[PDB]
């Protein structure tokens, strides 16, 4: 129940030239060989995964990482234009942990079906968070961890239809993107198991339904917005991808393999802050990402409905959401 | 100085299409949401969605879900509504809304003056004006300005002389499609014969500017 | 279903004494409501958020209250501008809103009647016109008939709002029926019953 500034650590390696890990040896310590977990007996303690100052740090840190790694050609904002050379670089995010200095301590949820806000009664305490990779993208949360019992959610308020929706899974699904050459080089496309993916949402309907018993659940389509948000956008391998995903966020979910169109864009709207950021044309070769879906972000249409139907439609764009969706467990505290 | 500047009325045709818009000022149109609310003359309150104009992300009551499409433009601080397909239904004032704080946008704290729309087949057209002639005490005497389109029609008497003991009424839709009202006011039996009574009915739309007059 | 019942649907009090209204959620919702006023031609004006904070400008005598289903609102010695429009909101969900009325002395409305124009019958309908004059309470039954011949089916009114000066209220009332089913009956006449009117006035006048 107090702010400090954290610190990061991980095993990046100091040879590689992968633009995480050079990040992170400057600025993350190793990763502690040695954790101690002490689970605190019989003690109930309050956690609010959407207050909590460990989001905020880690958007700054992500924010880092990003302007060391995807440096734009252009940045253009309300009060500022940038041209700079822009290098392409090896990219994959490497797991984060966030450790508490000295004088405080991180206090853990272990109950496996607490929805981030709340008494939580099955309490640790740690120095470090586990492994957390600083994947952005929109729509589909990637590379996640997974809920040990059943499918979670997370709302500030499942009330409040502007609220979004953080759904936890609890059976990653697999998603592989390619941008393959030898045309057309920004033609992209994903391919994911449409049996596994319609059960998933199958089992988060249900759970969904037993926070509004009596109402058909249905997935349908984003209602608007900027590309980054109506797809399912993402960073691979450095190229901005923009998928087309129709063909998820359905009631008609067919059981065979499903196949996303996808473009890779050179002009994006930057999640740091209002602006927009101009990069370079694709490299060439084949570009690939096979990614596990571990959760979701979801908006629920507002009114009261006629044909007796909860609407859900994937959102996002903030990616604090994507930090809440692993510190959700995680509250600082000071020693007294 | 919050501000939330909105367009002009607008009438139109059943089937067709309007895009209200809301310019807003004295703070930063990115980190709050935009919400729609209409209001049929005489009725209550009806949320239509919300837009979030940092990433321009909507949410639509799920009646007008198909129909309306909320949008903004950054650059100028302007949020824009468009509702098609338009029937009879959609004739009213349609408001852009603005909650107190980011946390909790649904306390309406910012509200713009309003849009009009007026949905309607039927086509601009000025009155025709009728006298509405009296017959000791006080007697009343008035106007019966008839099948116009669109309002509003403004009344007053012998050049806005006459103002004590005037009432207008408001109009009536007729099932032709046309509005209707009357003018009405008091004057001592002692007048009507030595006073000169004649009406003023400025229809806009039409262009029309007529002067009624009123006897036994 | 989410539903807001406000009541009651017209409140009708004089200035200086409180006013008490009530907005019922179907379900338990916490204590996320507001109240808005609203005057007629102006945009919803709120007034209170989170069922008891008072918005901005807005003075003591306002009050919120209440929790789970149950939300009131109060205002302690009203003045010339309290009567309005008042709504309460849950979220997207707005109450059908309760008019506070200005409460005055009972007034007998002076009726008076008019016959269709002869520039009017030069054109194709008949309207005729019967009005009531500045008279309180507003409810008022009026009764179109041809003497003994009672009309329905086409009689349109209009009331004006609760007049600044007097308190009271007005109504027009139009007939309109054809030229020829015009001349056809020839004893045109308009009744009224009000709360201050001891018996059924009816003036009126036939086609000669
Ligand atoms: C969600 O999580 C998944 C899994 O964690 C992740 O997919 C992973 O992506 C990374 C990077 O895209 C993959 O790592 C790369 O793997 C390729 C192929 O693996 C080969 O490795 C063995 C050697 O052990 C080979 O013998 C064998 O043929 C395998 O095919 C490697 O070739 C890559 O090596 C490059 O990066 C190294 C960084 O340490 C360099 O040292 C090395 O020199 C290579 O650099 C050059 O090649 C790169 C690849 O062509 C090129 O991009 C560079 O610019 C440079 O030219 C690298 O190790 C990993 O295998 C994937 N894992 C799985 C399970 O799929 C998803 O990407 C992630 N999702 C999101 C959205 O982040
Ligand atoms: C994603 O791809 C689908 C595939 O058709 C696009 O579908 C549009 O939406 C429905 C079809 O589901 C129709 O009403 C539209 O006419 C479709 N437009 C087409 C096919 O051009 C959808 O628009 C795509 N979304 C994005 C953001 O690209
Ligand atoms: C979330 O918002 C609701 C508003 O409806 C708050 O009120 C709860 O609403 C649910 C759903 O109708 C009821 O089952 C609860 O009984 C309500 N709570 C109370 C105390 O009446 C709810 O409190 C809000 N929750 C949070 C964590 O903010
Ligand atoms: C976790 O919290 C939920 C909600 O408070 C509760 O129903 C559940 O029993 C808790 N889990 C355990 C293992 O106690
Ligand atoms: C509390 O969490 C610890 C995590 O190490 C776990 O071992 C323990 O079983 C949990 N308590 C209960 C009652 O399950
Ligand atoms: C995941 O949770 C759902 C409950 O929504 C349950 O039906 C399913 O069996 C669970 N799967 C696993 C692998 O635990
Ligand atoms: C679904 O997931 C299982 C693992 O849980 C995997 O073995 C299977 O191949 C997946 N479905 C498809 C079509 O690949
Ligand atoms: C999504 O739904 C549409 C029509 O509702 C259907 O044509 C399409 O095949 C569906 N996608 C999948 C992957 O089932
Ligand atoms: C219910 O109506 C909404 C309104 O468009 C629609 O989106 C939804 O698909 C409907 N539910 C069905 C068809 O099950
Ligand atoms: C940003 O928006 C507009 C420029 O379109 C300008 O009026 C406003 O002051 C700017 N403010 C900030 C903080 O960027």
């Amino acid at each position: 129940e107090a702010k400090t500034t954290l610190f990061c650590a991980s095993d990046a390696k100091a040879y590689e030239k992968e633009c995480h890990n050079v990040w992170a040896t400057h600025a993350c310590v190793p990763t502690d060989p040695n954790p101690q977990e002490v689970v605190l007996e019989n003690v109930t303690e309050n956690f609010n995964m959407w207050k909590n100052d460990m989001v905020d740090q880690m958007q700054e840190d992500v924010i880092s990482i990003w302007d060391q790694c995807l440096k734009p050609c252009v940045k253009l904002t309300n009060t500022s234009t940038l041209t700079q050379a822009c290098p392409k670089v090896t990219f994959d995010p490497i797991p984060i942990h966030y450790c508490a200095p000295a004088g405080y301590a991180i206090l853990k949820c272990n109950n496996k079906t607490f929805n981030g806000k709340g008494p939580c009664n099955n309490v640790s305490t740690v120095q470090c968070t586990h492994g957390i990779k600083p994947v952005v993208s929109t729509q589909l949360l990637l590379n996640g961890s997974l809920a040990e019992e059943e499918i979670v959610i997370r709302s500030k308020n499942l009330s409040d239809n502007a609220k979004i929706i953080i759904v936890q899974l609890n059976k990653s699904v697999e998603i592989v993107c390619t941008r393959p050459n030898n045309g057309d080089i920004r033609q992209a496309y994903c391919n994911i198991s449409g049996r596994n993916w319609s059960e998933a949402v199958n089992q988060v309907k249900k759970k969904l339904k037993e926070h509004f018993p009596h109402k058909n659940i249905s997935f349908q389509s984003s209602s608007g917005g900027d590309l980054e948000i109506t797809t399912h956008s993402f960073n691979c391998g450095g190229e901005f991808f923009y998928c087309n995903t129709s063909g998820l966020f359905n009631d008609t979910i067919s059981n065979a393999t499903i196949m996303l169109p996808c473009r890779i864009k050179q002009i994006i709207n930057m999640w740091q802050e209002v602006g927009k950021a101009i990069y370079a044309p694709p490299i060439k070769g084949n570009i690939t990402c096979k990614s596990d879906i571990t959760g979701l972000l979801l908006l629920r249409d507002g009114c009261n409905t006629t044909n007796n139907t909860e609407i859900f439609r994937p959102g996002g764009g903030d990616m604090r959401d994507n930090w809440r969706s692993e510190l959700y467990k995680y509250k600082v505290v000071e020693i007294k | 100085q919050v501000q939330l500047v909105q367009s002009g009325a607008e009438v139109k045709k059943p089937g067709a299409s309007v895009k209200v818009s809301c310019k807003a000022s004295g703070y930063t149109f990115t980190g709050y949401y935009m919400h729609w609310v209409r209001q049929a003359p005489g009725q209550g309150l009806e949320w239509m969605g919300w837009i979030n104009p940092n990433s321009g992300g909507t949410n639509y009551c799920q009646k007008f879900q198909g129909r309306v499409t909320m949008t903004r433009d950054t650059s100028i601080s302007t949020a824009y509504m468009e509702l098609s397909r338009l029937r009879s239904d959609d004739t009213a004032v349609y408001y852009c809304a603005r909650g107190k704080n980011s946390d909790y946008n649904w306390d309406f704290q910012h509200w713009g003056q309003g849009t009009l729309v007026t949905v309607s087949s039927a086509s601009t057209k000025g009155p025709s004006v009728f006298p509405l002639a009296p017959s000791g005490g006080t007697a009343a005497l008035g106007c019966l300005v008839k099948d116009y389109f669109p309002e509003p029609v403004t009344v007053s008497w012998n050049s806005g002389a006459l103002t004590s003991g005037v009432h207008t009424f408001p109009a009536v839709l007729q099932s032709s499609g046309l509005y209707s009202l009357s003018s009405v006011v008091t004057v001592p039996s002692s007048s009507l014969g030595t006073q000169t009574y004649i009406c003023n009915v400025n229809h806009k739309p039409s262009n029309t500017k007529v002067d009624k007059r009123v006897e036994p | 279903e989410i539903v807001l019942t406000q009541s009651p649907a017209t409140l009708s009090l004089s200035p200086g004494e409180r006013a008490t209204l009530s907005c019922r959620a179907s379900q338990s919702v916490s204590s996320y409501l507001a109240w808005y006023q609203q005057k007629p031609g102006q945009a919803p004006r709120l007034l209170i958020y989170d069922a008891s904070n008072r918005a901005t400008g807005i003075p003591a005598r306002f009050s919120g209250s209440g929790s789970g289903t149950d939300f009131t609102l109060t205002i302690s010695s009203l003045e010339p501008e309290d009567f309005a429009v008042y709504y309460c909101q849950q979220y997207e969900f707005f109450g059908q809103g309760t008019k506070l009325e200005i409460k005055r002395t009972v007034a007998a409305p002076s009726v008076f009647i008019f016959p269709p124009s002869d520039e009017q019958l030069k054109s194709g309908t008949a309207s005729v016109v019967c009005l009531l004059n500045n008279f309180y309470p507003r409810e008022a039954k009026v009764q179109w008939k041809v003497d003994n011949a009672l009309q329905s089916g086409n009689s349109q009114e209009s009331v004006t709002e609760q007049d600044s000066k007097d308190s009271t209220y007005s109504l027009s009332s139009t007939l309109t029926l054809s030229k020829a089913d015009y001349e056809k009956h020839k004893v045109y006449a308009c009744e009224v019953t009000h709360q201050g009117l001891s018996s059924p006035v009816t003036k009126s006048f036939n086609r000669g």
